[PDB]
RNA sequence: UUAUGCCAAUAGCAGCGCCGGGCAGCUAAGUUGGUAUGGAAGAACUGCUGCUUAGCGGGAAAUCCUUCUCUAUACAAGUUCUCGGAACAGGUUUUAGAACAGAACUUCGAUAGGCGGGAGGUGGAAGCACCGCGAGGUGUGAAGCCAUCUCGUACUAAACGA
RNA sequence: CAAGGGUUCGGUUGUUCGCCGAUUCAAGUGGUACGUGAGUUGGGUUUAGAACGUCGUGAGACAGUUCGGUUCCUAUCUACC
RNA sequence: CCCUAUGACGGGAGUGCAAUAGAGAACCUGAGAUCCGAUGCGAACAAUCAGUCGAAGGAGUAGUCAAGCGCACUCACUCUA
């Protein structure tokens, strides 16, 4: 739904810089703290720490994505709903088979910094787990990870 | 204990909302709410 | 239950929105007494047909009763008018399948339910107003000859310092009970007449003495 | 229906003297929700005057009091409403003030020479008819 | 002159109780001052009434004034003396209760430009 | 027991004065209705492939979806129709109710009262006639009354000229 | 492997425990300030009286026994309906 | 003396070195806690010894001065967050 999925940008700031994450389907961490910066705008100069200045950083298809050893089946999200005793528990393989996108939300999420500029950076964000993106018109940067990738190989 | 601002915050709620419609005598003086007996003619 | 009313293999049929008109006091052929109890279906007619393709959803606006211009607040004085349908006393919507999807202007009426199968009916329910427990939640209560000031009222959280202070979402006298309480999957319909178009139920259906009540499952 | 809290027997012994004051005099200033009370008795005690019987006048000899009342309705008060079907009292909302925020209402009967809304002529009711469920207005527009 | 000033002084009803209705009309028109006034039930309303109606009189006998062109701009309360007494409860414990007074004040201009805004409204 | 002189028929009071009844309302000792299916993941436990790394399938009143309830302050704050003197507000009630709230009615009107008709409860009114000295009985007479329920009628109070 | 739902009445004792009688699908083990008195009870037990046995040479004590022995709070806040 | 109030301690007029609402009667000077105000900014999606240090803002806005009547300085200044 064009409306339902182009989100509030018309709340941000726009003048600034549209730019894409297409992890490739490697890695979640990897792919996150990489988010977690451009996300955060650290990663330009004029940086000044009271204020948002995150560029718009958008990631596509999460479907394709790998999260390496065997944690899908065995690092569930834990979450409690208040009443007493409840503990709603959830594995990452249900999680992906409903929406592989809240998955690295909620990471992204709990990697930036904590304090109340999160949400109002995370109002900077967007996802669809395809390469389709009604985000195009506008001025998109696609863009690359750092060249930093030895990717050490095992027997 | 309770200072200015609770007292305040709950004494405010309580205000008092000027009334609506509110109909006068034409020419036997009394101002009323709807629905008085002020008069007849 | 299937092969009835007017559907293909398997969907929901709407739903159909009555009034509580009392109770009375059948018989069988096998010479027993079942209570029974009259819905009045006041001429319900379709009003808006819910569209995943325009809006998102599907759903037939069945309104039951019948109201004036005088009774109307304009803004659906409009609704109706638009739509050109014949006025009535309350709106509502049923989610129906794909299939089950009616013409805007198609009156309903009681020959649409099978007699001999369920229904559910939803009614918003009798409220009691501002009630405490032991009437809320059957709570007992502390004798009436030893205890005082607790006579007819209840305990206490678990508390101590751990659990520290923090009642959980327990249980405390409260304010009133209506609301709206399904009777799942009821017992089968009697009787439906095929003028009049009420319809007799063996018994237990929510709601006021009059004005309320919603028909499902079928 | 109301109780207007008072011992059930105190509450008649009180509603008895106020239809009956209302009778002697032709108005009286009370607070409302015990007007639209006494708007029950004066009427039932109208239809005394109407009826006007042996039995139906000794038994109006319990319900009013303190004076002789009793002959004002059986005397006048049928005889200025011999036709009136009905609708014996205006009950009307003056608020005047009080101390208590207590709402006043004058109450008083129809037909005088001033009243205070001057009222609808004394028409007989028409007789019966049959009620019926057709139930085939359909109000479109 | 301007902002023409009433007061009432010893007003034997408590201040909570009397600013509870000034603040009903503490910025609006006089005439509908006067007006929600006496069809507030509340009885300090008469005693805030007073004080406008003498307030809008000596606005008058004043002159530079149009008791028309008037609406109140200003006025509030303030506690006056208050001869406290003793207070008796249960077990010879005792206390104090103080009767209270106060003071009451109204400062009104001209409308001097606003008509144009009020229309508006 | 006190009053209406008395008879007659009523009233007050005895914390309904005490009895026998008692509709609507409420309740349960009464009556209903539920204690399911379907779907996924998957416990030990079980099998078979493998190719020695691995592959999948059954597999529990268990977990998660389907029913019921609540929900857009769901801040990515959602969608549809319609109103624009529109929504309110006030007044008579209410199947709803502590106020608020909801819902009904607001004079081209049944919103409540009132009056007529029934239903529904008590259970043979008074006066009159008879039988007996009386206590008292029988007829006139399912009489007499009426808390509620329905049904007729705007006769009262709910328009509105702020 | 499993906490989803359950886990009874009555007899003597203040009893927790426990014994018992009658039942059930079963009559679970601990935590929760040995949950819970600004919720209730107040029987035990730790005030003053009184008495029995024992100890003290008396005043008195008894981790022995029996009888009787005022239960305060108008909810600010957090929590919650 | 007038003016609105039931009634003025009120408001004017007036005496007075005093404006006497900064002597109006308990009456000089009149302070802090306390209360109601008026203005400017902030304030109903953001959690706590309530701040310190940074700080986008918003607002009220001064001056000197050759140079030209502006602009460009006074890190202008003051509140605010």
């Amino acid at each position: 739904l064009k409306k339902a999925v182009a989100g509030i940008k018309r709340i941000n700031l726009d003048g600034l810089r549209w730019r894409v994450f297409d992890a490739r389907g490697q890695v979640l961490g990897r792919l996150a703290s990489q988010i977690s910066t451009v996300l955060q705008a650290k990663d330009k100069p004029t940086y000044c720490p009271n204020r948002d200045d995150g560029d718009i950083c958008i990631v596509l298809n999460a479907k394709e994505i790998g999260f390496t050893g065997r944690k899908l089946t065995d690092k569930f999200y834990r979450w409690h709903t208040g009443y007493i005793g409840h503990l709603k528990e959830r594995s990452l393989k249900d999680q992906m088979a409903k929406d592989p996108t809240e998955v690295i939300r909620k990471a992204v999420w709990r990697m930036l910094p904590s304090n109340n500029l999160r949400d109002d950076r995370d109002r900077k964000l967007r996802i669809f787990e395809g390469g389709e993106h009604p985000f195009g018109d506008k001025p998109l940067e696609p863009f690359v990870m750092p060249p930093r990738r030895v990717r050490e190989m095992r027997p | 204990k309770i200072s200015k601002h609770k007292r305040g915050i709950r004494n405010g709620p309580k205000a008092l909302k000027p009334v609506p419609v509110i109909i006068r005598c034409r020419s036997c003086g009394r101002v009323k709410l709807p629905h008085f007996f002020c008069c007849s003619g | 239950e299937a092969k009835q009313g007017e559907m293909s293999s398997r969907s929901k049929r709407t739903g159909i929105i009555a009034v509580k008109c009392g109770m009375t006091a059948l018989w069988d052929k096998w010479g027993k007494r079942i209570p029974i109890s009259i819905l009045w279906v006041d001429d319900n007619i379709v009003s808006q047909v819910k569209t995943v393709e325009k809006e998102g959803i599907f759903a037939l606006q069945i309104g039951c009763g019948q109201k004036k211009p005088k009774h109307l607040s304009k803004a659906v004085v409009g609704h109706f008018r638009a739509q050109g349908v014949p006025l009535k006393r309350k709106l509502r919507e049923f989610p129906v399948t794909e299939d089950a999807l009616l013409p805007v202007g198609t009156s309903l009426g009681v020959r649409h339910f099978v007699p001999g199968q369920y229904v559910d009916v939803t009614g918003i329910t009798r409220g009691k107003g501002f009630q405490g427990c032991m009437k809320r939640h059957g709570f007992s209560g502390m004798p009436a000859s030893h205890g005082a000031s607790l006579s007819h009222r209840s305990g206490g959280s678990t508390g101590q310092r751990d659990a520290p202070g923090k009642v959980f979402k327990g249980r405390k006298m409260a304010g009133r009970m209506g609301a709206d309480q399904r009777t799942v999957k009821n017992v089968w319909v009697y009787k439906i007449d095929p003028a009049r178009n009420l319809m007799w139920v063996r018994g237990q259906v929510p709601g006021a003495e009059g004005n309320f009540v919603f028909i499902k499952d079928a | 229906f109301r109780k207007l809290g008072r011992p059930a027997g105190h509450r008649m012994s009180m509603l008895r003297t106020m239809v009956s004051q209302l009778v002697k005099h032709e108005r009286i200033e009370t607070t409302v929700t015990k007007a639209k009370e006494v708007r029950r008795l004066a009427d039932n005690m109208i239809q005394l005057g109407k009826e006007g019987s042996l039995s139906a006048a000794r038994r109006a000899a319990g319900f009013v009091r303190g004076d002789d009342v009793l002959h004002k309705i059986f005397t006048e008060l049928a005889h200025r409403y011999k036709d009136r079907a009905g609708g014996y009292t205006r009950l009307l909302r003056t608020r005047i003030r009080v101390g208590d925020a207590a709402p006043m209402a004058y109450i008083e009967f129809i037909d005088r020479e001033n009243e205070l809304r001057q009222s609808k002529p004394a028409t007989p009711q028409p007789p019966q008819r049959v009620p019926l469920d057709p139930w085939e207005r359909s109000r479109l527009t | 002159r301007q902002k023409v000033q009433a007061v009432l002084k010893s007003i034997k009803q408590s201040p909570k109780k009397v600013n509870l209705v000034a603040a009903l009309v503490r910025g609006m028109r006089v005439e509908d001052a006067l007006m929600q006034l006496q069809v507030t039930v509340k009885r300090a309303s008469q005693t805030v009434y007073r004080v406008i109606h003498a307030a809008r009189a000596n606005a008058t006998h004043n002159h530079g004034l149009d008791p028309d062109r008037l609406l109140v701009a200003e006025a509030f309360v303030g506690k006056g003396l208050f001869g406290k007494k003793v207070a008796y409860h249960a077990k010879g414990r005792s206390g104090i209760i103080s009767i209270p007074r106060c003071r009451l004040t109204v400062i009104v201009r001209e409308t001097t430009a606003e008509e144009e805004a009020e229309i508006a409204r």
